[PDB]
């Protein structure tokens, strides 16, 4: 009956209450302890639904939606769950009046027709007109940049991360591919921009004052087995009683390592990684032949390196083949932070990147380096679709605007409906002052006034608290995100006002 | 005696200390550390102020008296 | 679950209660408390980073005082009890405005604003110490250990352990990066003996037996053969289970060391030769073996050379005390690049207590050379940052005005804190600092924890690093805003 339908417009609530304060770059962050018992905060909706594990049907709805949201197109998490969520909320009034669900989602199928064909026409091509071309992406970088600790060297910053995806095709771009690894301590200006991988070298064992940080063409090739001879695991006992044979019986075992020296001798690989821990066996042999090596490298690194040089995993020494060896133009490394970090530059092969970001905590970097990762999709979308659309409530406004002037020519029960669905758009640009510190109530009621004007294109200033146009704010979003939000939130909502009666089996 | 008190299970490794070093007069020291909390009590709920002050004021008697 | 209403209430309450279990241990007079380790044991320490540590706890609140402490440890370690006790002045103010509606992230970005203004008020005020002189700058790293160690037996011998961390961070430490590195640094203590026995060695211990008796107690020099050399291997030399004689000689290896132990007749061969083994040597050991000495692992006795081995000076066993166990001393002469702090005691407790408290004074000294403007602490620090922001704050209209008044009087709780600490009235203590430095003239007059001559530190030669303290306000800062930007608490059940 009603019954279960009134509980479930209250699972889709507690579920949006939850990414309010996540909405935004300058939203608040919420805390969520896993059954791990590891630590984990996050602005992004996706990987906060994906922890939550909700049993109720319709909140899991809520969360189904989130992947497929961040699969075909991967931006707008939290925004496709809070539209979505909201017409849970307007149609909680209509239910008690009389009128069904049906109808209300049958006005949403029509609203969103609508409201995609207008989002097209507020998408203008612009390329190469009043634009150039290193200027392009450096003017989006600081967008996203802005209002943040960052801001007063945020010059430096945009020149760092322009380089990364120039470095790479602009066909396929992938933010998995620019990798960034914190390093705490010093200062935040300081930070450079490397070309090839990088790792933690959390190797903290003995041989250092050797393999100098400068390299001419070091060769690369991976390995599976362990050099050292330790058995961690199985042992032997041999034992016997006479006197003279205790000397020899102590003596030979490491001969048989030297089988594996002149199968890897004659290859004269310069670079030396695996994925399991290096040993404390030779460190020096190595140096002598300006062979590097560092061990205690984690997996998620490794896949980089055949990536960058062509490298190749051999199980044994023999096999190994001459032509997966690879090399780079340029090696460095650096001490500080009181830790040497290994990277390598110069690898026209690679098609990974590696940028290092400094600070004065590691808590500090955290929030810069997140706050990097939404400048990088903004970006990386630029050159990806030339169709982009004014954000920072700019659309959010005229699409709730079309719906109300549409409506009126419409009669029956949809009138009410599309008005309740224009009237729902408005959650996005409340949540966005609110969580910006700046009164919704004000805004709301001043950014009507300039929007009745005949301008589609005024959106709200995130920096100081006013009305006017983003395009001087240079606040930038692609066509994709905005079509593939109506369409995710609208199937969503559908599916849970279509279910009056929720059974659930225990087994 | 088991004691649960954990503030009770200090004054057992103190009392260590005399019988290693000489050995004699053992619950002499007890009996006078009891009687010294005593009137370290009475100060205290009268006053409420940090025992570090109290504690100044000890290293100063026990000069007189040697 | 609690979302806009009791959550920004309870926030302020947990943290508050957590945080006024430290806030009486703070300063010299600092009172002490009993820990009970699960094993069984008894800790009592004044240091917060171990009360801190030993919490375990459900709160999702006060999780976030054990992450930040594991960080500055190794930054500063007087951050300890500081920063928590400065961060709950901040969410105690902090409330008051979230009851006349000022927004969180307001109040976030209003401390960061009101910090970066008050760093630049010290640094017209702040004092050189190179310039003044240079033995001044010595005469800080001797008197560096003795505020800590004043409240402890210690204070009898600290004169000893003055010099031990003077010549140590040299060595550690470059001028040019000014850092030190925490894994360079080996810190060892064992049970029994005294105090004054604690030397100051260039290079690792590395306690040893010496094997078999014959072995001789010191390393011949082998025909004026450059140094003393040692082979480290952690291969698992066994039977041979399913030549070499030739090629020690020709690269000098004078001690070979390995992880695991030896056999009796396999020593034997070796020595005829002089030349002793060392068996029994954790792995962690071995990091600091090479690196004093600057050795190297022998990769192999065919190819190995005398060019890259390491020299020191030599090794020499020396008993300490009446400890039976007959440790020895391996010595360098030359400039290394790490140090082994050596440090002994009657007690167990002793011990640790002295341990924790010389990696505190290591980073002092790497402050001071990073640094060399300072300012004098001891409460005079936050007086002087409280009168300059809360001057500054009717010069700044709007809502960061009130802003920076509550960020002024969260600055004035560490002054109480450490005048309630002292046994001394809070408010009229603050009220005489505050006189001092305006109708006098402008100095640095702090509270005075534990008994002294008379007020003006400057007069006693009280110095604290300034890039100390500054790490410890920012740290502060990024604490208070990550607590107020989590508006919700979300957990899992146990089953």
């Amino acid at each position: 009956g009603k019954g279960q339908i009134i509980s479930n417009i209250n699972a889709c609530v507690a579920v949006q209450e939850a990414l309010k304060p996540t909405l935004g770059p300058l939203g608040s962050d919420i805390l969520i302890v896993t059954s791990n018992q590891k630590t984990t905060i996050s602005n992004d909706g996706a990987t906060i639904l994906k922890l939550l594990d909700v049993v109720h049907p319709a909140a899991k709805t809520l969360v189904d939606i989130s992947r497929a949201q961040d699969a075909e197109v991967g931006d707008g998490t939290t925004s496709v769950t809070i539209l979505a969520g909201e017409l849970m909320k307007e149609a909680k009034p209509f239910l008690e009046e009389g009128i069904s669900s049906h109808l209300i989602m049958k006005g949403y199928r029509k609203a969103v027709s609508l409201a995609v064909e207008k989002i097209n026409e507020l998408a203008v091509d612009i390329t190469s007109e009043k634009s150039s071309g290193r200027e392009l992406l450096e003017r989006c970088a600081r967008t996203a940049m802005s209002s943040k600790l960052i801001h007063n060297n945020a010059d430096f910053f945009v020149k760092m991360c322009v380089d990364a995806v120039l470095s790479l095709d602009r066909n396929d771009l992938d933010d998995k591919l620019i990798g960034i690894k914190k390093i705490p301590g010093g200062a935040m200006e300081e930070s450079l921009f490397i070309n090839g991988v990088a790792f933690k070298k959390t190797f903290s064992y003995a041989g250092f004052e050797q393999q100098p940080k400068k390299f001419n063409n070091p060769k690369i090739l991976s390995l599976n087995v362990e050099l050292e001879l330790k058995a961690e695991k199985d042992n032997a006992e041999v034992r016997v009683e006479h006197v003279e044979d205790y000397q020899a019986i102590v003596d030979a075992e490491w001969q048989l390592i030297f089988e594996k020296l002149r199968q890897v001798e004659e290859t004269g690989a310069n670079i030396v990684l695996s994925k399991l821990p290096i040993g404390d066996l030779a460190t020096q042999f190595f140096a002598d032949r300006n062979i590097f090596c560092a061990g205690r490298v984690s997996a998620d690194d490794m896949n980089r390196v055949i990536q960058a040089v062509g490298g190749s995993i051999q199980s044994t020494t023999s096999d190994i083949k001459p032509e997966h060896l690879g090399t780079c133009a340029l090696f460095e490394e650096m001490q500080i932070g009181s830790e040497r970090y290994n990277l390598f530059q110069g690898c026209p092969q690679a098609k990974t990147c590696t940028l290092l970001l400094r600070g004065g905590a590691e808590q500090v970097i955290a929030e810069v380096e997140r706050s990097l990762h939404d400048a990088i999709m903004i970006v990386k979308r630029a050159l990806q679709n030339k169709l982009i659309v004014a954000g920072g409530g700019a659309t959010e406004m005229e699409v709730s605007k079309c719906l109300r002037d549409y409506s009126k020519t419409i009669a029956g029960k949809q009138q009410m409906i599309i008005n309740a669905f224009a009237k729902a758009l408005e959650v996005i640009p409340r949540q966005l002052c609110e969580n910006a510190g700046f009164d919704a109530i004000e805004i709301l009621n001043k950014l009507r006034l300039a929007h009745s004007k005949g301008e589609k294109w005024y959106g709200v200033v995130f920096e100081t608290e006013n009305i006017g146009d983003n395009f001087a704010k240079f606040v930038w979003e692609p066509a994709l995100v905005k079509i593939n939000a109506l369409n995710s939130a609208t199937e969503a909502t559908n599916l849970i006002l279509s279910v009056d009666e929720t059974i659930t089996n225990k087994g | 005696i088991p004691l649960d008190n954990p503030a009770a299970k200090v004054l057992v490794n103190i009392s260590k200390v005399q019988d290693d070093e000489v050995g004699d007069g053992t619950t002499s020291v007890t009996v006078l550390s009891a009687e010294l909390l005593r009137e370290a009590e009475k100060l205290i709920d009268q006053s409420k102020i940090h025992p570090q002050t109290i504690i100044e004021g000890y290293r100063l008697a026990s000069a007189a008296a040697l | 679950r609690q979302h806009g209403l009791e959550a920004k209430k309870s926030h302020i309450l947990a943290a508050r209660s957590v945080a006024s279990i430290i806030k009486t241990s703070l300063g010299p007079r600092g009172l002490d408390k009993i820990l009970i380790s699960p094993d069984g044991e008894i800790t009592i320490t004044n240091d917060g980073a171990t009360i801190l540590s030993q919490m375990e706890l459900d709160n999702e609140i006060a999780k976030l005082l054990v992450q930040l402490s594991k960080s500055q440890d190794d930054e500063i370690g007087d951050g300890t009890t500081g920063v928590v006790v400065l961060a709950s002045a901040l969410l105690d103010q902090a409330l008051e405005l979230i009851q006349k509606g000022i927004h969180p992230i307001k109040i976030a970005n209003g401390f960061d604003e009101a910090a970066k203004l008050a760093i630049s008020k010290l640094e017209e005020t702040c004092d050189d110490i190179s310039a003044s002189n240079d033995e001044l700058f010595r005469d800080f790293l001797l008197r560096a250990a003795k505020t800590s160690l004043g409240s402890k037996i210690v204070s009898k011998d600290h004169d000893r352990f003055a010099e031990m961390a003077v010549e140590a961070v040299i060595n550690v430490m470059d001028k040019d990066r000014k850092d030190v590195d925490f894994d360079l640094i080996k810190m060892q203590g064992r049970v029994g003996g005294s105090i004054s026995d604690s030397k100051l060695i260039n290079g690792v211990i590395l306690d040893k037996d010496f094997s078999h008796p014959q072995m001789p107690k010191c390393v011949l020099p082998k025909e004026g053969s450059d140094g003393v050399k040692l082979a480290i291997l952690t291969c698992p030399f066994e039977p041979p289970k399913p030549e070499m004689i030739d090629d020690v000689k020709k690269a000098g290896a004078d001690v070979v060391i390995c992880q695991w132990g030896f056999d009796d007749e396999a020593n034997h061969l070796l020595l005829q030769n002089d030349l002793p083994a060392v068996r029994w040597v954790g792995g962690q050991e071995l990091e600091h073996i090479a690196i004093s000495t600057n050795g190297r692992i022998v990769p192999r006795f065919q190819d190995l050379s005398k060019d890259k081995l390491g020299t020191c000076s030599r090794i020499y066993e020396q008993e300490f005390g009446t400890t039976k166990d007959r440790m020895l001393i391996i010595e360098q002469s030359k400039e290394t690049k790490t140090v082994t702090c050596f440090v002994r005691g009657s007690n167990k407790m002793i011990v640790d207590e002295a341990e924790r408290a010389l990696h505190d004074s290591l980073c002092v000294v790497r402050n001071l050379v990073k640094d060399s403007r300072v300012v004098y602490g001891g409460g005079a620090a936050e007086v002087t940052m409280s009168l300059a922001v809360s001057e500054e704050a009717d010069k700044q209209r709007g809502i960061d005005q009130y802003a920076f008044r509550g960020f002024a009087q969260a600055l004035d709780t560490i002054p109480m804190t450490l005048a309630e600490n002292s046994g001394l009235d809070p408010i009229g203590t603050l009220s005489t600092l505050k006189s001092k430095q305006l109708k006098e003239k402008i100095s640095n007059i702090g509270v005075d924890c534990l008994g002294y001559g008379s007020n003006d530190m400057k007069e006693l030669f009280v110095v604290d690093p300034f890039i100390g303290k500054k790490q410890q306000i920012l740290l502060a800062t990024q604490l208070c805003r990550m607590i107020l930007k989590i508006d919700n608490v979300i957990i899992s059940g146990k089953d």
